[PDB]
């Protein structure tokens, strides 16, 4: 529920 | 060649762990990623591993393949197969904005229990 995100992932936030 | 975007070593080179892996090299520009860095799974990993995966820069919806309304592609986090939520077999409202499983790791899901 947190945006901290451990790496990135794909689904491409603006470039 | 190619380099994980995390750490920008290779897939038989890590640059930061010094030691081999093997990277996940997109189909359509090229670039590659450590599947460990990017959080991926052994079926992602292998998933990924034989067929185009293509980096997230240039991904689509599997079903579609135009990557149009991403925001509700579903990356399949287990091979990385983009559907838009509203796109797949048993659609979805939001939810896998991370895991999900597609429904090809899915149909071989129910194939791998028993
Ligand atoms: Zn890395
Ligand atoms: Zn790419
Ligand atoms: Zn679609
Ligand atoms: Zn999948």
């Amino acid at each position: 529920g947190l945006g901290k995100g451990g790496a990135k992932r794909h689904r491409k936030v603006l470039r | 060649g190619s380099y994980c975007d995390f750490c920008l070593g290779g897939s038989n080179m890590n640059k930061k762990s010094g030691r081999p892996e093997e990277l996940v090299s997109c189909a359509d520009c090229g670039r590659s990623g450590h599947p460990t860095c990017l959080q991926f799974t052994l079926n992602m990993t292998e998933a990924v591993k034989t067929y185009k995966w293509q980096c997230i820069e240039c991904k689509s919806c599997i079903l579609c393949g135009t990557s149009e309304n991403d925001d509700q592609l579903l990356f399949c986090d287990d091979c990385d197969r983009g559907y838009h939520m509203y796109c797949l077999n048993p659609p979805v409202a939001e939810p896998p904005e991370g895991s999900w499983s597609c429904h090809l790791c899915w149909e071989l899901l129910k194939e791998k229990a028993s």
